[PDB]
C-alpha cells in the first residue's frame, strides 16, 4: 500500500490514511458482516468483564484472524503501516451505527487488571479504524481532547466538541492510545458521534503492545 | 469504558 | 505530504527502507555543508536550517514520533563494529531510542552496506559483500533510508536490532543519521 497520509494531530497522535481500502473491499467486508451483527460490548473498568452499556449501542462482529483471503490482505496492510507485527493484532471487528447509535468518549486502553494482561497481549497500544461507507450526517469520530477542533460547516455539534474525522469510504484513521514511551495517553479519548442519516459500517484493528497467546 | 477485546 | 514505496526488510528487528526519502539535491546539500565541518563525523542542531527543517519534519510524520522526542543530525562520512542503539550494561535525555533513521548521501558501488547480524534472514548472492552476508543487508543507494526499531513495542530492548556497516569496497559512503527517543529530550 501507498497512499495519502494527512496528519491529523500530535496530541493524540492521530493519522488519516486516504483510500486504504478499496470500494470493493468495503462492500466485500459489510456482506459478510450482516448476517453475524450483535450488540456492541464494553469492558467493566474494574471488573474487565464484558458487559452491554448504553455508552456504546452499534452492532458488531468479529472475524478471525486469517480465516478469509480478502481481510488477510487487508491484515497485513495494517500490519504494514502501523509497523507491529501481526501476532500482537486483535481479529477484525466490524460494526454498524445508524439511526441514534453511538459510542461516547472512552479510551481504547485497558483500565480493568486482566485485559491488558500478558496473555493478552499487553496493553492496546494503536488502533486502526477503517471507514466502509460514507455517511450523510454524523457518526464522527470526535477527539475531544485534541489539541485543534474542527468548526464550520458541515459537522455535527457532536463533532465541534473535539477534533473529528468524517466517515469515507477507504478511508482510515490511525491513532495511539499510549505515548512513545507506554504511558498512557489520555489526550487520545474517542467517540462516535451519533449516526443520524447514513449507515456507518466501519472495521476496527486494535493492536497491542505484544503478542496476544 | 474500553471496547471489548477480540 | 513525502508519499513513498516502503519495503519491508524484517519482521525481527523491524526494519523498513524508505526508497527515495531524501531528492538527490536534498543529500548534495547536506553533504556540501557538511564538509566544512567535518572532524569522521559532524552535527546539525534542530531545526538550524531550513532545508534541514523540513527534512527533518519529514522524518516526524513517518517515523510518527514527535520532534521534541529526535536527536539532531549527525552527518557521517565512512573496523566492524556492530552495536545496539539502545542504551545497556554492562536515566538519560530522552529515555531510550526506539528509532534509527539511517538516510544514505551517497550510492555505493562496492561494499559499505548496513549490516544486522542478528537478524531473521540473512541476505546471500552477489551484489553483496561479505561482511554483508553476516546479516540482513541494506546498500547505500542515494536517498534511500533505512528505518528500525531498536526497541520492541512494549519499549523492552531488541538485541536483533544489532547493527553495523561494512567497509567500503568501491566508493564513498556519506549518511545522515537521526535517532528518536520515547520522550522528550528536554
Ligand atoms: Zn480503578
Ligand atoms: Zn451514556
Ligand atoms: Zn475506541
Ligand atoms: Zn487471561
Ligand atoms: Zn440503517
Ligand atoms: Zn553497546
Ligand atoms: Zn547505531
Ligand atoms: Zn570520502
Amino acid at each position: 500500500w501507498r497512499g495519502e497520509v494527512v496528519h491529523l494531530s500530535w496530541s493524540p497522535r492521530a493519522f488519516l490514511l486516504k483510500n486504504f481500502l478499496s470500494d470493493e473491499e468495503c462492500d466485500y467486508i459489510v456482506e459478510k458482516a450482516r448476517p453475524k451483527m450483535v450488540k456492541s460490548s464494553v469492558v467493566d473498568n474494574e471488573s474487565g468483564k464484558s458487559v452491554d452499556s448504553e455508552i456504546r449501542t452499534s452492532t458488531g462482529t468479529w472475524f478471525a484472524k486469517g480465516e478469509d483471503s480478502v481481510i488477510s490482505k487487508i491484515e497485513k496492510r495494517v500490519a504494514q503501516v502501523t509497523m507491529i507485527p501481526l501476532e500482537n493484532h486483535e481479529g477484525l471487528q466490524v460494526l454498524h451505527y445508524h439511526d441514534g447509535q453511538k459510542y461516547e468518549p472512552h479510551y481504547d486502553y485497558f483500565h480493568d487488571p486482566v485485559n491488558a494482561g500478558p496473555e493478552h497481549g499487553g496493553q492496546r497500544v494503536v488502533t486502526m479504524l477503517m471507514y466502509l461507507t460514507t455517511v450523510e450526517e454524523g457518526g464522527e469520530t470526535v477527539l475531544p481532547n485534541a489539541e485543534q477542533k474542527v468548526t464550520g460547516d458541515g459537522w455535527s455539534e457532536c463533532a465541534k466538541r473535539g477534533l473529528a474525522v468524517k466517515p469515507i469510504k477507504g478511508d482510515a484513521l490511525m491513532f495511539y492510545s499510549l505515548k512513545p514511551d507506554g504511558s498512557n495517553d489520555p489526550a487520545s479519548l474517542h467517540g462516535s458521534c451519533p449516526t443520524l442519516k447514513g449507515d456507518k459500517w466501519s472495521a476496527t484493528k486494535w493492536i497491542h503492545v505484544a503478542p496476544i497467546g | 469504558p474500553s471496547p471489548s477485546p477480540s
